[PDB]
């Protein structure tokens, strides 16, 4: 147990791997599971919430004190406004009208403020006013898709907690959900330099698959599928790409729940689901690993459970 | 639209 911290974004990181024992075969590599809803705020997203906001305090963009504002209506409006709740800054955020009750209570618990943009524009009528507001007012914007600090925490914080893990291993392939990117971008630059004969796999909703080159459309796999490509997101750092369908990811979740006992979100069945097909692919005696970026308890509204 |  960590000895006593002054700030809970202390405990941010340091996330433990299991390893799969039923959903993937004998037959098949070894597929090992990061679970990034143990930091403390639920998700992955606490790790770039802390970096952004540690990077501008650090270059004097912000002051505690400060507000700032992002236009999202998932895990990382929700990591910004735990992060801001604790270093003593006040959180905007911009989503579309379409998002839960209970998701807008819990980021009005850490005492961030909403302003709700016209459901049939998405996001981005959200982006237009994010965007609007911060000219407006000299609000700061992280920017989640921009910020190079994004993946620069997993380059020097969950690839390198992954290497300290795996030590006497060899990982033969890593696997990620693409949302913004910087989870595959910086833990996957840090992998291929110790490993260089690892594989690296994009993962992204077959029913909007833009790094295939398909168009972008409506799909399920919350945290995945921008539709775009990200500014984050290193486009050569992937050997290949693993379209999941929508059923198919919440399938996977389902038995992984079950038949584990992980509790995880959509885009958690869907990066194992990957994961085992890879491993059915390279055997026995092979090593696989990927991260879990949310916890399923956030989803119980959803039609995943 | 995209939930991240």
């Amino acid at each position: 147990a960590q000895k006593p911290v002054d700030n809970i974004t202390q405990i941010i990181g340091g996330t433990p791997v299991v390893k799969l024992r039923n959903v993937v075969d004998d037959n098949a590599a070894d597929v090992y599971v990061k679970l990034e809803y143990q930091n403390p705020g639920g998700s992955v997203k606490d790790r770039i919430a802390l970096a952004m906001i540690e990077k501008a305090e650090r270059e004097g963009k912000i002051k505690p004190g400060d507000t700032i504002v992002e236009p999202t209506s998932g895990n990382t409006g929700i990591g910004l406004a735990f992060v801001c709740a604790a270093k003593g800054y006040k959180a905007v955020f911009t989503m579309p009208e379409t998002m839960s009750q209970e998701r807008r209570n819990l980021l009005k618990a850490y005492g961030a403020e909403l302003v709700l943009t016209p459901g049939s524009e998405a996001m981005k009528g959200a982006i237009k006013k994010a965007k609007e507001l911060k000219e407006e007012h000299g609000y700061f914007e992280p920017q989640q898709f921009e910020n190079p600090a994004n993946p620069e925490v997993h380059e020097l914080t969950t690839g390198p907690e992954l290497l300290q893990q795996f030590e006497g291993k060899t990982i033969d392939a890593f696997l990620a959900g693409v949302g913004t990117g910087g989870t595959l971008s910086g833990v996957g630059k840090v992998l291929k330099k110790e490993y260089p004969n690892i594989e690296i796999v994009a993962i992204e909703p077959e029913a909007s698959p833009v790094l295939s080159g398909g168009e972008p459309g409506p799909h399920k796999l919350q945290g995945l599928g921008a539709g775009f490509i990200p500014g984050t997101l290193n486009t050569e750092i992937y050997d290949s790409i693993i379209k999941v369908g929508n059923d198919t990811a919440m399938e996977m979740s389902r038995r992984v729940a079950k038949e584990e006992g992980i509790l995880a979100g959509i885009s958690s069945g869907a990066a194992i689901y990957a994961a085992i097909q890879k491993a059915k692919e390279l055997g026995k005696g092979k090593t696989v690993v990927t991260v879990l970026p949310s916890n399923g308890e956030r989803y119980l509204s959803t039609p995943l459970y | 639209d995209y939930i991240i």
